[PDB]
């Protein structure tokens, strides 16, 4: 257990633990789970409609004062109602420590725009208005950021194809570069690498 | 043989009474695409053609050899539609390329008259195409186009002709035995002296049944095996 | 009810008058675009593809998807009016390298293995 | 022209199949006993509906829906059918 | 050991040259076909059979770690040698 | 603050996909088959999402296996069945769906190796 | 059907047509669009080419990988001519000179060069040939270009009995010779016009209208040994086109009847340079000759091609040649000019 097992430190747990309690206590209105990893990681899972508050609090009030956003970014997952699960990482040099909350949306729900809040996050939401297609209300200018001009779709959605749908090519006749759907030399070759066995009890999950 | 069997099935039944829903009858099949063919109204056996002998005979995928070019008048309009060029291939006059099982999805039903549906896993070599678009098309060259353009439209089709072939993992059936035991009690034809012997007399018989078999060469080591042990 | 959050549009109506102004500005922009990116078409022609590109999204009754349909065509319409956009992508609208694809059964019959 | 099959779709379980549920297991054998070269095909149906195909010649195809029907006003429909009617 | 087809082109150690009916052929006018001239099984045949006085003899490829994984071949057969599954080196017992 | 829509979810305008992957494309809603090869069942436990397959030829250099369907690649995993339905009824595609099946319950015995008059008694062991 | 060339994929650069093509002449104005179009559906073409390699680059990127293929011949040696058609099922000819040199003459490169080539893919097996020649040609023409067109025509149908024969009419587009030939005679002030142009019609034809016929006489099964005309929509007489062309490059359109003796004078005069003449007396015949007409033989409408007419496709040619004052006027700004039809 001791050369090749990653050692524990539970008094880092202990704190975000009970700072966990504290920002559960103070917001119940938004505040919907917090979970401590065993890797000391503190996360919160809030409603949409407190992305502006819960953020503020965050970043204002004198126990907290997380100062610095360190990234924002999506996950998909298509398997969920709600669609796209919104992830922000906040950093607090005041006492040296991180926080992350996440909330969660779909193809058609708009989320608050936390530029007010963080101004860091203008190219963040873009980014993600860009790779996922969720929507930012009152954005200062949401536009694509990463892909090309007149791109159709969102990349880096599940069901999006890892080629995309078409490809780009230098035609001589009408003297530009032009755009037509996509054909491989050699296709993408798929690979069935999950084995069928479990490798982790832990994670077992209620057998339906 | 079938008024024989039926005749003591319904001893049976009126012996041991109903005992519930039993089917004491049963047919065993060996050919894929003969209950389908008996659900879409098909006449079982070639003796209606040795009957009234055409002008135009449509092979889709026969090898069996029933019918040859002898039993036929002169001038005859052979075609042939199938993937393998076997038995009924080089007496066609006409010869449509089509596709294998793994070749489309395709709907098979079993000898418990069960319908399932294979996928399609590769596609057919060269110019060959799906037999149900092969037939389509040439209805539409000769102006008698069908009303079905879409593998979901001539599976509606199909579902009027007969819905049981759209349910595609359903056994269940209506047992209606002492009609057809009524029924067969018209006729009284008699048996044959001849001894019941089966075609599948030994594992040799086995190996090579159909034209995919026949073109295998893994069967064909697995027949020179069983012949000679070495 | 299923209880579902707008973007900017209460009912049909709004979209549609959003709708009718963002078409008003992309006909109203289109010859400026010809004049810019020297295209070789003609202002007719792409009043048509404007016209064409919003009648592929007709069908559309759900005001929210209209209100994001919206919100993509004023980014496109940005692009192409800051001239972020090139000539290529611009005349990417018409497809001039691609053959056409037959649409009837007998011509997919002649051609491929897939309908 | 002429009549060349007649199909019967009744839904096995299905009460407004019943009268032809009746009919099959009443009056069908004597019926085939009329028409000894007649395609008769009894199949089975979804929870849709009953119904009955008359298939004519150059594949004419009309059908008529059995459901409610008792079995007297089946045994009259294909009487109609078998008739130069309808 | 390289052959010719009727065509006149270098049949490789797999065995396959363009067809007379190919015209993929015309990739090597005015250029060449890369053939490997060395055909590894006709080098493996070359090589004496080992004779062992033992029932399992063991073989590694030759080099320690720098062979391939050691493997162990038995030799209870008399009219066939024991062949190593890596590098189709052959051995047998003594015999007659 | 809302607006009460009523009809079916549908963003297929939204996502970008040519239309003929949209209209002519038919998925398969289907738990796959443990690998008989092996025992374990961890790849029975999710729900699969696939397309049907299209055309692969052969490149006329070095011979390598050649596609045209973007889609060929795209397999998408769910935790149950009606998920998977709403996912492909929301993104508008065709689906066929296949019933799970599981091996049914067996009675075994140890003791039935050795019977005294049944036929289960094995010859070897 | 040698089944490596059975159609296969979707008709994209990747995919495969069952198309073997030797493209004669790919270097010129008519081949780059013919490689590109035949390259487009995932063609195996083969390009013979003479000219310094530097000078075929630009025909790299019109095919997917392995499947343009270059290979150096000589008009002369008939060696080379086979070496390029062993393997092809298809053989384009689209060699061709409008002026002659010391080393070849007209007789060479519309006679000589087309008989051979037919002549070797005939013994080699090739089933599908295209010829390319003028619309113009005559046995009495005036001009030797057109004289040599209808030899060479002869001997290419006599040499290859089932050999496709294209006769186009005064094919205009980018690197044409035909609108850059009048834009550049404004260097000169005037316009020297013979009878003012008024006694000369010409039907001009779509550079890629004659390359997609091109590729639709391949693919078409039944145009084995058809003889087609390429001609434009619309007939203008020479003084209405040049004008059009002057107004849609914004010059100030000054013209000026010539004589016939002296601009072929002029034309001897021009000759004299060691490289490409700015005109020649040939030129000089075939501008001023009126466009034939002939309703008997198949167009482009039985290739299922539409000819595109020349005020939709003039302002890609004729923007080049604008001054910065006119350079962003646009197409719908030039009033198209009269025709003369029927
Ligand atoms: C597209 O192809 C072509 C070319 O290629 C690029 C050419 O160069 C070309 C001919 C080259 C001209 C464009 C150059 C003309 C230059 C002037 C006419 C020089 C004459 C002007 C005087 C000598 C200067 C003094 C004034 C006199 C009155 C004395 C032609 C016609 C052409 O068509
Ligand atoms: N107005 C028009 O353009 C229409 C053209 N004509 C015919 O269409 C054909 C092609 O037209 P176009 O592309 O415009 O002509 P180009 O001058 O642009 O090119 C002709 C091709 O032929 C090759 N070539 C020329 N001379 C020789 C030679 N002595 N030996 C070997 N190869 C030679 C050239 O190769 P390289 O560059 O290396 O010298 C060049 O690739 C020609 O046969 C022409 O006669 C038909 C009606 C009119
Ligand atoms: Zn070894």
């Amino acid at each position: 257990t001791r050369p090749t097992i990653r050692p524990r430190n539970d008094v880092v747990h202990k704190q975000l633990s009970a700072f966990g309690q504290y920002v559960a206590e103070i917001l119940p209105k938004y505040v919907q789970q917090v979970q401590v990893s065993c890797f000391n990681e503190l996360e919160i899972f809030i409603h949409p409609d407190g992305v502006i508050p819960v953020l503020t609090f965050l970043r204002d009030h004198t126990n907290a004062q997380f100062k610095s956003l360190a990234d924002l970014t999506a996950v998909d997952v298509p398997t969920r109602q709600n669609r796209f699960e919104i992830v922000y990482n906040l950093l607090s040099l005041r006492f040296n420590s991180r926080i992350r909350v996440k909330t969660y949306t779909d193809e058609l729900t708009p989320i608050e725009s936390s530029v007010t809040v963080y101004k860091a996050a203008n190219w963040y939401e873009r980014e993600i208005w860009d790779m996922f297609g969720v929507f930012f209300a009152n954005h200062p200018d949401l536009r694509r950021i990463l892909t090309d001009y007149g791109f159709e779709g969102h990349p880096f959605r599940k069901d999006f194809p890892l080629s995309g749908y078409v490809e780009l090519r230098y035609d001589d006749e009408v003297k530009r570069v032009v755009a037509e759907p996509v054909e491989l030399a050699q296709e993408f070759r798929k690979f069935d690498l999950n084995s069928p066995w479990e490798a982790f009890p832990a994670y077992r999950q209620p057998p339906e | 043989i079938l008024a024989a069997v039926s005749n003591i099935a319904q001893n049976i039944r009126l012996s041991s009474g109903v005992t519930g829903d039993w089917k004491v009858m049963n047919i065993l099949h060996r050919i894929a695409s003969q209950v389908a063919a008996l659900d879409l109204g098909y006449k079982p056996g070639v003796e209606a053609i040795r009957k009234n002998p055409p002008k135009v005979l449509f092979l889709l995928g026969a090898d069996g050899g029933c019918i040859t070019r002898q039993d036929l008048p002169k001038d005859c309009f052979i075609i042939y539609q199938g993937h393998h060029g076997d038995v009924g291939a080089p007496m066609a006059d006409v010869i449509l390329p089509g596709a294998a099982y793994t070749e489309k999805s395709a709907t098979y039903v079993n000898t418990e008259g069960r319908a399932q549906q294979t996928k399609v896993a590769v596609t057919p070599p060269g110019l060959a195409r799906e037999d149900w678009k092969i037939i389509r098309a040439l209805s539409e060259i000769a102006g008698m186009t069908l009303p079905y353009d879409t593998l979901d439209q001539v599976r509606s089709r199909l579902e009027e002709v007969s819905p049981n072939l759209v349910r595609y993992d359903d056994v269940e059936g209506a047992n209606y035995f002492q009609q057809a035991n009524e029924l067969s009690k018209l006729v009284n034809q008699q048996l044959l002296a001849d001894p019941l012997v089966p075609p599948q007399l030994t594992i040799k018989d086995f190996y090579m049944t159909d034209s995919i078999s026949r073109a295998s060469q893994t069967m064909a080591k697995c027949v020179k095996a069983v012949t000679e042990g070495i | 009810g299923t209880s579902v959050k707008p973007i900017f549009s209460r009912d049909m109506n709004e979209a549609k008058r959003r709708v009718r102004e963002l078409y008003r500005a992309w006909y109203r922009e289109v010859p400026n675009t010809v004049h810019l990116f020297q295209l070789d078409i003609s202002v007719k022609q792409g009043r048509d593809k404007v016209r064409e590109m919003f009648m592929k999204n007709a069908h559309v009754t759900d005001p929210r998807v209209v209100d994001l349909l919206v919100i993509k065509g004023k980014m496109e319409l940005e692009e192409t009016i800051n001239v972020w956009k090139q000539r290529t992508h611009i005349m990417r609208f018409f497809h001039e390298t691609e053959a056409p694809r037959p649409t009837d059964f007998l011509s997919k019959f002649y051609v491929g293995h897939d309908p | 022209l002429g009549l060349r099959e007649i199909r019967i779709h009744l839904c096995q379980r299905s009460p407004g199949s019943q009268g032809v549920r009746d009919f099959i297991e009443k009056r069908y054998v004597e019926l085939k006993k009329a028409n000894p070269d007649l395609p008769i095909l009894i199949r089975e149906c979804s929870d849709v509906q009953p119904k009955l195909w008359a298939r004519y010649a150059f594949g004419q195809e009309k059908n008529v829906s059995l459901n409610n029907f008792s079995a007297d006003q089946v045994t009259r429909t294909l009487e109609n059918v078998l008739s130069g009617k309808a | 050991g390289v052959r010719t087809s009727p065509t006149g082109e270098k049949v490789t150690h797999t065995g396959q040259a363009y067809d007379d009916g190919d015209y993929r052929r015309v990739r090597f006018s005015d250029r060449q076909k890369e053939v490997n001239e060395n055909f590894a099984i006709d080098l493996i045949a070359e090589q004496p059979v080992s004779e062992v006085g033992s029932r399992v003899i063991s073989c590694d490829g030759g080099g320690g770690a720098l062979g391939h994984p050691r493997v162990y071949i038995n030799l209870d057969k008399e009219t066939k040698t024991g062949t190593c599954g890596y590098c189709g080196l052959q051995f047998r017992q003594p015999h007659h | 603050q809302l607006i009460a829509v009523d009809e079916k979810l549908d963003i297929t305008t939204l996502t970008g996909v040519p239309e003929e992957h949209i209209k002519t494309r038919k998925v398969r809603i289907f738990v796959p088959a443990r690998n008989n090869m092996q025992s374990g069942v961890n790849n029975t436990k999710k729900w699969k999402m696939e397309f049907d397959t299209r055309e692969r030829w052969e490149n006329p250099l070095m011979g390598w296996s050649s596609t045209a369907d973007p889609l060929s690649n795209l397999v998408l995993t769910f935790s149950t069945k009606e998920d998977a339905v709403a996912f492909a009824e929301k993104n508008g595609w065709s689906f066929d769906v296949e019933e799970r099946k599981v091996p049914k319950p067996k009675s075994k015995s140890y003791g039935a190796n050795f019977s005294w008059n049944k036929r289960t008694r094995v010859s070897t062991k | 059907l040698h089944h490596a060339l059975i159609p296969h994929g979707k008709g994209g650069r990747s995919s495969v047509s069952g198309i073997v093509a030797t493209v004669f002449g790919a270097t010129g104005f008519l081949g780059r669009y013919v490689v590109n179009h035949l390259g487009r559906m995932g063609s195996q073409v083969i390009v013979p080419y003479r000219c310094e390699p530097y000078d075929t680059m630009h025909l790299r990127p019109m095919g997917d990988l392995g499947q343009i293929i270059f290979m150096e011949w000589n008009g002369k040696d008939k060696d080379s001519i086979r070496k390029v058609v062993e393997h092809s099922n298809v053989v384009i000819n689209l060699v061709g000179r409008e002026w002659e040199t010391k080393n070849f003459d007209f007789e060479d490169v519309f006679v000589k060069i087309p008989h051979a080539i037919a002549q070797v893919s005939k013994e080699a097996g090739v089933e599908k040939l295209i010829h390319i020649s003028h619309l113009n040609a005559d046995i009495k023409s005036p001009s030797r270009y057109l004289r040599s067109k209808a030899v060479g025509e002869k001997e290419v149908r006599a040499a290859f009995p089932e050999a496709t024969i294209i006769k186009p009419s005064d094919i205009f587009g980018r690197e044409d010779r035909f609108l850059n030939y009048f834009a550049s005679m404004r260097w000169f002030g005037g316009v020297p016009l013979i009878s003012l142009g008024k006694e000369t019609v010409k039907q001009p034809v779509y550079i890629v209208d004659v390359s997609k016929g091109i590729i639709n006489a391949i693919k078409d099964p039944d145009a084995k040994g058809k003889t087609f005309a390429f001609v434009g929509p619309n007939r203008y007489l020479l003084f209405d086109l040049v004008q059009y062309i002057f107004a849609v490059a914004y010059r100030p359109f000054l013209p000026y009847p010539l004589p016939h003796f002296a601009y072929r004078w002029v034309g001897r005069l021009f000759e004299v340079s060691p490289f490409e003449p700015w005109t020649t007396r040939d030129k000089v015949e075939r501008v001023h000759m009126s466009d034939m007409t002939l309703p008997h033989l198949p167009g482009l409408e039985d290739l299922g091609i539409q000819a595109t007419p020349l005020e939709l496709k003039a302002i890609e040619v004729l923007r080049r040649h604008r001054t910065y004052r006119w350079l962003t006027s646009e197409m719908e700004d030039v009033k198209p000019a009269k025709t003369v039809n029927i």
